[PDB]
């Protein structure tokens, strides 16, 4: 219903859909396609773009930056986010140390050709860095105006709570968002744990891989299509997942879901994506797309949102049989 | 172990979260029940209640169940608090009998 | 609901503003009367008074009217405080009778 | 009596009269007229100039900046204020979010061709932004030296108190001023609520629209004069107010007040403006003016201030019949 | 004995003697003389130079800056201090408001052609500015690296204590020094009040006008010598003091002191100056000088310091008859 | 076993071995040799380089900086540290005063041609500077991004604890490391006192002079070899130590240790160095080297680390007879 919504309880407004750059920008697709994908997303209202120093070893950040600088869009109208953790082969180029967070974000900002990002995320937890150091660094880069806000990714509730806790302890800035995986086959965290952090400390959820890397699109029904992500070099892990006993069990479930899809008159993707936004707990879902078609199809999920009756949901819960117990 | 801060009318109490998990049905031990009194700005649970009584209410959890009424706290008052904090009818009676 | 902080000689008390609005004529319940003791630097009302007594003075509002004299506070002292905080002759007598 | 007075309890000294730029700068009047208006105000002692990113979609800020840069006045002798809230058509270009306050003020500062403003105001309250975020952003722009102080506008007492409260909670800087509407037909807030915040937390009042947009000048007695604000395109709302049942009731009251005006030997405007400053609760009144004549007339209100005896006031209270109950 | 000593309890080491620029730099004397005076002082070990935005309407600051830039001395070897309060004719160009402290110090720093000063002083108290605002501004300019430390001047003990108090309250930086008047005819404050603040909160005293503007030199015995400060245009106030009933009473006392002077084999000036440093309560005494001779004579006070036996002191106390009661 | 390890409990990862620049860079050895030494160390995994404003009166810092700028290594892959205390002949150019720490580090950073250092150390304690001033300055240079972290050197436990304590008191940044002397003939502090600070407040130890300035290499057995440090001009103090009654007692003990050395099939140096890392209490040991051979030999200590059985240790303890009582 509401296309834009507050990211968590922060004042930052984001579209319920955002466009990510993992695997595609500076990698799988071309710069012309990247440009096209972003322009489409932009003109269609999406103001959220997510990237990360690790994507295509910095290249994704370069491409995204170029597109922004080329289309000359107003910075105040974009919400750019980037993740930090893996920024190099050297010992000190990974982690959430004050040294890496500063150098890391600086490097990214340079690549993006931007003075700052709207939200910087810890790409994953760092057992080798004291929480205080990490929150102090995040709070530092924000005061230096290199970021507007910060957030976590792949952190447990306790970990997020620890961060929040430390911030209050030392009067630093708490995280405003957790970037978590969410799709019909990965629901536990977003559906059970995060809503509590949302109500308690206002942390919102920005979910990723709505189509479980393309899997929920059903295109892996008869196997590994040529030019699909599972086919790409360096993604054997994905291929392997798809062709596993568990992988197959899912695909099988897709067939059934597909039914509900045609019934409501929309593609399976649109169903899954809209399925992700069904609950106000999710502030925004990051989309992935290698084609302009894939993107436009996905954006359609919004129209599907009104049709998601409580019955339709219960039905999907049934076919999935994985509804987590609160 | 992750600690909690309970503010009772300005008087601050601190305990570990497992200490309160030792009695999952009580108000303070139940996440869903205490959630209503959490202050995000200060990271503490606030209760606009009787200060003298809470000393015992907290000791109850730390002691594993001992529920004694502070000598300086009236009987009718302390009873109300035991009720509010939802300590449970069992412990409730046990207190009653240990008290008369 | 907007909360207030009352500092009684270093001992900090906290309550919601409606809790004090429940007795608009008392000193703490009357904006114009308590205004004189507000500290803008700390955002709290300060009173250079008896610490032991205020426990009850605050409970009075939270309890809806109960005015008991703490067992450890002399009668002549606690009486002075009830007077200062301007609790009211009614509650004042009610205390008297409940006390002798 | 005292031409300059502390804005609230802050150390910032302002003239009791200031010149605003709403509707006129970069809009209704010309740059030559704007220049003339400011120079007059300046040479007559006024050091307070108010603007806002929203006025004439940034243009007011450009004109004001140009005049300052042209007259080469010493920055230390001007007190420039600007308001932030509506800075663009994009979702993220409005509100009191950290993102908008920073970008917003930056944009304004650029337009004004100034390194900072003396006071930055939240143009109105923002229900979608946590108070902590807002106070933290205000406090940030001040430490970055983009502003000397910050203030609120159109905020309720509770809201201002919340801001103050949060600042003390996190050791940030409290607001020093509230920019509120005040004229003979809008007295409640300034006369009842703000004096309390002034005594309690030192917040002062900088009032606007002393002539209720020209209405208290009486020029709308026989109707909508050509070239008057109510006549301007885009001000139907004003015209409508003027020609309403309530609008007329006021005008009628003006006639009577006019009497007291001639009696004290000054125009009705001067009476109303001086009426606004009668109480030390008001630190400064922002004037509006499309003519050099209108301005010089208005500045005259100061001479009228001594004649405002308690009787004269009670008399006006009578004819108005709207004295708010404390 | 110890030529350098900690300014208060701070880590800042200063010579017990410093050279000020009031009345002389950019005013009474010439730039060539100023240069000569500073070079002498420097080569003789003095690392403390005091000035103020108000001295010669900024000119003193220009001259001092030029000399520093010309002699190419290492910045790390100089301790420059400047005072802020009177920086202009405009309403907002005076006081201890955040606006003025920032603009004021910035202006001074520019004039001095320096990136920062070692210590910035509030030239006098400001009843129109909340202490919190002032301490916050001082603390700001230090974090911006425009000053190393800050201090007060002509503030009462209570006022200094209030500042210290507020700093601890909001975790800001307390003042480290009070620049107070001190000479044989002005002893109360430095001898009674400041030692308490020194022991309690570590605030040190940097005293000024050791020769009560030249008076303790005795040169006003027979009257107002030509080319003396009391003779200078704009110093009628000084002349008047010198030629007053009280003025004469002092001069008379000088004659007697002069005796003790010849007895210890040093000039009266050296006696008075050394008299100022007799107690470790005083960290440094700021000298004034219009001649290279006056300066070299004054510097001699140091040699006199060992001769100041408790008897010599008691003797001087007698002739003065103004020893303050603790 | 683990080549890289957290410096204390901070998130900063350092090699267990680092290369220092005392006596060699810009002094004893040549720039070509310095370059060679650093390149070797680098290519062999060492990311830690230590220097100090006092080394070769700034020259060491220049050489180290040049090498970094020449080899064009990525800054994010180096961990540079420098010590501050003795930076000049002037009174104010020494100590831990806010003035000196700022100016001092700035000077160093300039020499190194770096925007910041990873860790800045107080080279020794400063009895003339309040701890608060020092911690505030350290915390300042880190927020200014001139350093990532700070640490102490030659400070007593109580002193380090005081620093930590003050930081928590004023919500500043605590020290993360203490650079202490450690070798078979100097064990008390590192072996008894620091482990407590490590467990209690996470402060790690970065030890120096593993070969007691070359002494533990045994090369001083028959006397002072030509071109050895004890022979260098300005090191009579070292020569004297070596040729003292105590000096000889050590050398004598070396002979015995040498036995254990040949027994495990490694040089005495490698034994001593590896001996320093035997306990996880030590985060990194700073090496000293005038030859490329000396360096490569020393780096070999790592292979020796596995052979250090509890027996081998007890044996060494015996021959040394200086095991400190906890
Ligand atoms: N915070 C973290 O740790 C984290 C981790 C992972 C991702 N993320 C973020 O989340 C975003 C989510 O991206 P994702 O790749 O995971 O998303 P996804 O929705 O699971 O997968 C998108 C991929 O599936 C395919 N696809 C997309 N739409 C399709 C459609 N309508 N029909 C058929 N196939 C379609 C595309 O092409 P092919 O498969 O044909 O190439 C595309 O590459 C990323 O871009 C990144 O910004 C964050
Ligand atoms: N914080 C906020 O939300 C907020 C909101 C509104 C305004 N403000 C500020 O407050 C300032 C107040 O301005 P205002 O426009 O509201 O003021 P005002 O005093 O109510 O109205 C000024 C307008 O009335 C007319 N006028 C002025 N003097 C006159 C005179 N002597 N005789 C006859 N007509 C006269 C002028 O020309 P015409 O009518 O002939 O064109 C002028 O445009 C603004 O400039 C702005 O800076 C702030
Ligand atoms: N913080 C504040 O509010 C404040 C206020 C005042 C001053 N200060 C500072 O304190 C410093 C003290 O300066 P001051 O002028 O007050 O000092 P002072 O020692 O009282 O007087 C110095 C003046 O007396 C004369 N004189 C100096 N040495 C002499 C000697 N040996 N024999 C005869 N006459 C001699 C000089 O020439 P003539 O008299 O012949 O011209 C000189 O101008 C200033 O420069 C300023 O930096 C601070
Ligand atoms: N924080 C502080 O106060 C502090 C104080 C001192 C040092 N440090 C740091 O700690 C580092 C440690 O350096 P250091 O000089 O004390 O170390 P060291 O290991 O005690 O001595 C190194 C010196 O001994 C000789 N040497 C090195 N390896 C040798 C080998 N394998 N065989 C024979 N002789 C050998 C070298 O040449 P020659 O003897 O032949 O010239 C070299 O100059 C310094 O560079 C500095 O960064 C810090």
């Amino acid at each position: 219903l509401q296309f834009y919504r507050n990211l968590g309880k922060s004042g930052l407004r984001v579209s319920c859909l955002g466009l990510g750059t993992w695997v595609t920008f500076g990698g799988q697709i071309t710069d012309e396609m990247a440009e096209h994908l972003m322009t489409l997303a932009y003109d269609n209202g999406i103001n959220l773009f997510d990237t990360a120093e690790v994507y295509a070893a910095g290249k994704a950040e370069v491409v995204l930056g170029n597109i922004i600088k080329k289309k000359g869009w107003r910075r105040s109208s974009l919400v750019i986010t980037t993740k930090i953790f893996w920024g190099g082969k050297a010992e000190t180029e990974r982690g959430l140390s004050r040294k890496h967070i500063i150098e890391g974000l600086k490097a990214s900002l340079e690549r993006l050709q931007l003075e700052y990002v709207d939200v910087v995320f810890a790409n994953r937890p760092d057992p080798n860095t004291p929480m205080e150091e990490t929150v102090r660094a995040m709070t530092h880069v924000i005061n230096q105006g290199m970021a507007m806000y910060w957030g976590t990714s792949r952190w447990s509730s306790m970990e997020i709570m620890e961060a929040y806790s430390v911030a209050r302890q030392f009067n630093l800035i708490p995280p405003i968002c957790e970037q978590a995986e969410y799709h019909m086959f990965q629901r536990e965290k977003v559906e059970v744990q995060l809503p509590e952090l949302f109500h308690k400390i206002g942390v919102g959820a920005m979910t990723w891989s709505p189509l479980a890397c393309g899997i929920v699109s059903g295109k892996y029904d008869s196997g590994i299509p040529p030019y699909s992500r599972a086919s790409l070099k360096g993604y054997q892990w994905l291929k392997d997942k798809i062709l596993s006993e568990e992988g197959r069990r899912q695909q099988a479930k897709l067939k059934e879901l597909q039914a509900i899809a045609e019934r409501l008159g929309c593609t399976l993707p649109q169903l899954a994506i809209a399925w992700c936004l069904r609950n106000e707990g999710v502030s925004s879902v990051l989309l992935g797309a290698s084609n302009a078609e894939q993107l436009m199809e996905n954006i359609g999920a919004i129209q599907v949102l009104p049709k998601l009756s409580s019955s339709i949901v219960h039905e999907i819960d049934s076919i999935l049989g994985n509804k987590p117990y609160s | 172990c992750e600690r909690v801060v309970i503010n009772i009318s300005g008087l601050r109490f601190e305990t570990q979260l497992k200490t309160l998990a030792q009695f999952p049905e009580t108000l303070l031990g139940d996440p869903k029940k205490r959630m209503r009194y959490f202050d995000p700005l200060r990271n503490e649970y606030f209760f606009d209640r009787n200060r003298p009584s809470f000393d015992a209410i907290l000791y109850y959890y730390q002691s594993g169940g001992r529920l004694r009424r502070p000598v300086n706290v009236p009987l009718d008052i302390f009873s109300e608090e035991i009720r509010f904090y939802e300590l449970g009818e069992e412990a409730m009676e046990m207190f009653r009998e240990d008290e008369g």
